[PDB]
C-alpha cells in the first residue's frame, strides 16, 4: 500500500536514461538518500 | 567519457551519448524536469 520514492540504492547505472532526470535530485545535484541500517527483512524478523 | 564541452557556447562537464529523443527542426537544447540542460544538438552533425 505505500509506495517508498527514495528507496535509496546503487542508482548511477541506473540514472543513465533516455529522460535522464525522471525526478529528488537524480544525485547530480548533489541530494542523495543513504539506506537504513535495518532491512526490511530484518524489521520483519 | 567524462569530457569538459562547449556546445555553441553552451559549456559544462558531462558525459555525452546517443540520445534517443525526437528533437524537432528548431530546437537546440533540451532540459529535463528541474530546467536544468540535459541534451544538445551538435552545431556541425545536428545530432541529438
Ligand atoms: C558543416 O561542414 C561539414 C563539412 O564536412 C558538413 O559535413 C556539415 O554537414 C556542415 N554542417 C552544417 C550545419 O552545415
Amino acid at each position: 500500500k505505500v509506495t517508498l520514492a527514495d528507496a535509496g540504492f546503487i542508482k548511477q547505472y541506473g540514472d543513465c536514461l533516455g529522460d535522464i532526470a525522471a525526478r529528488c535530485a537524480q544525485k547530480f545535484n548533489g541530494l542523495t538518500v543513504l539506506p537504513p541500517l535495518l532491512t526490511d527483512e530484518m524489521i520483519a524478523q | 567519457k567524462c569530457v569538459n564541452f562547449n556546445f555553441n557556447g553552451l559549456t559544462g562537464t558531462g558525459v555525452l551519448t546517443k540520445s534517443n529523443k525526437k528533437f524537432l527542426p528548431f530546437q537546440q537544447f533540451g532540459r529535463d524536469i528541474v530546467d536544468t540542460t540535459d541534451a544538445v544538438r551538435d552545431p556541425q552533425t545536428l545530432e541529438i
